[PDB]
């Protein structure tokens, strides 16, 4: 239930000093993008705004 | 024309409030789908939880803009999920 | 049948007094806690207003009043100075009030050890409104029903008059401050005067008669929002002479125009509580239609939060809040 970690992993693939981005192909990421949208889709069925801990909007 | 048609509108909206908060569902629902009103169709019927009905509607009046005020009323009832 | 859009108030606060007028600050005073000013004929308090975005010892709403004078009058209009100030060990609050002694009161406070008002000659009759024609709070601007436009320091000695055909309604100071004076009269017509040179700039010309209240935008001065007749109409200066937005602004009255001081797009237009409960409805810029709309057993005086979309209007006995959010 802590999707906010599921979410944090985006950024942790974003890490260039390890470089977890180039080896995706376009459809593991697509998939790795879907389950990132249903991590998120969870919390924001919370009434909270998935960019950050409070609401954005 | 469109002067008095937008008049005539709100005029029968504070009109037909006051049954509307008093209840009688079925009534309601036959007049409001008898002369093509949306969004107290909308609000009743997911006050009564049918979203049968809802599918219905939204079919009859999709050249209608049926999905305008279903989005609006989702937003301010907070079910954006 | 058909049905628009109704609901109860977001928030609520109780009070043992009616509310005449009610109004948060313009600019920031340098305070979380959100100053409120409302006024009525036995009580004018002051407080700070709080609610629950975080933490669970704020349940709810917490008003914490922060002063509270005895009052005999019925308050007609106050105007904070722009110029706003609470960050002090004593803050200085400065403001003007109107009451029904045809009379101008500049109210300092001093935060708990005293509170002043001046003597100011007022007008022939009521005052309609007044604002601080200076971003410090040194000189004020009142129009009144008897369509002059008086400038007083705060000795209470008239500095500048400005003659009018038909009584001046309303007045407003710019609210960053550029000896700029906007003129919105009942006719329809808004005018713009240089306290430099004691000449109008500019001027917005209609016809629409009644015009009850404007309100720039905060976020865009260049814009201005009205309610005239029934319908709130929009102006674009200085590319503008007639109106170019003009839309319905209720099946009520609409008595004032309010801007959200958060937002560059989000505005009020409030209904007159005659026969039927005051309808309040916030609109949106490019949508016709409110965005919100709520039902107030009585409404009296509509403001919007000091850097927030929250537009609140007073009662009897109660004060309701409305939290526009996206």
């Amino acid at each position: 239930k802590q999707y906010k970690d599921c979410l944090r992993l985006a950024d942790i693939v974003s890490s260039e000093n390890q470089k977890l981005y180039t080896v995706f192909s376009k459809t593991e990421m697509r998939n790795l993008l879907q389950k990132l949208r249903e991590s998120s889709l969870m919390l924001l069925d919370l009434q909270l705004d998935p960019l950050g801990y409070e609401i954005q909007s | 024309y469109n002067i008095l048609e937008m008049e005539y509108a709100q005029k029968r909206s504070e009109l037909l409030s006051p049954l509307l908060i008093l209840g009688q569902y079925a009534w309601a629902s036959n007049l409001a789908e008898k002369y093509c009103d949306f969004d107290i169709l909308v609000q009743i019927c997911e006050m009564t939880d049918n979203q049968s009905r809802l599918q219905r509607y939204m079919t009859l009046f999709a050249e209608q803009n049926f999905s305008d005020f279903l989005f609006r009323w989702y937003l301010e009832k907070g079910k954006r999920g | 049948m058909k049905q628009d859009s109704a609901s109860n108030a977001t928030y609520t606060v109780d009070c043992e007094d009616y509310v005449h007028v009610v109004e948060f600050n313009p600019f920031d005073s340098g305070e979380a806690g959100s100053l409120l000013a409302y006024g009525g004929i036995s009580y004018v308090v002051i407080a700070s207003c709080r609610f629950q975005e975080e933490d669970s010892t704020v349940e709810g709403i917490e008003f914490k009043t922060l002063k509270t004078f005895h009052h005999g009058e019925r308050v007609v209009a106050i105007a904070w100075s722009p110029e706003t100030r609470c960050d002090a060990l004593l803050p200085l609050l400065r403001f003007a009030t109107a009451a029904g002694d045809k009379k101008i009161r500049i109210f300092t406070s001093d935060f708990q050890d005293k509170n002043e008002y001046k003597v100011i000659e007022g007008h022939s009759g009521y005052i309609n409104d007044l604002v601080f024609c200076s971003p410090e709070g040194t000189d004020i601007a009142s129009v009144g029903d008897d369509h002059t436009c008086r400038i007083w320091d705060l000795d209470g000695k008239q500095i500048a008059m400005f003659i009018l055909r038909s009584p001046g309604m309303s007045v407003a100071w710019h609210p960053e401050g550029a000896f700029k004076l906007m003129v919105a009269e009942k006719t329809g017509t808004i005018r713009f005067y240089d306290l430099t040179t004691h000449q109008a700039i500019l001027s917005l010309e209609s016809v629409q008669v009644p015009l009850m209240s404007a309100d720039w935008c905060v976020r865009n001065t260049l814009r201005i929002g009205a309610v005239a007749g029934n319908d709130w109409i929009i102006w674009e200066m200085p590319r503008s002479s007639y109106p170019q937005d003009n839309k319905p602004a209720h099946a009520d009255r609409a008595r004032m125009f309010r801007w959200s001081k958060c937002n560059e797009n989000v505005f009020a237009t409030t209904g007159y509580p005659g026969k039927m409960k005051s309808q309040i409805a916030i609109h949106h810029l490019a949508h016709p239609q409110p965005i919100l709309i709520g039902t107030a057993p009585v409404g009296s005086g509509l403001s919007w939060h000091r850097r927030l979309p929250l537009c609140v209007v007073g009662g009897y006995r109660k004060l309701f809040f409305w939290l526009t959010e996206m």
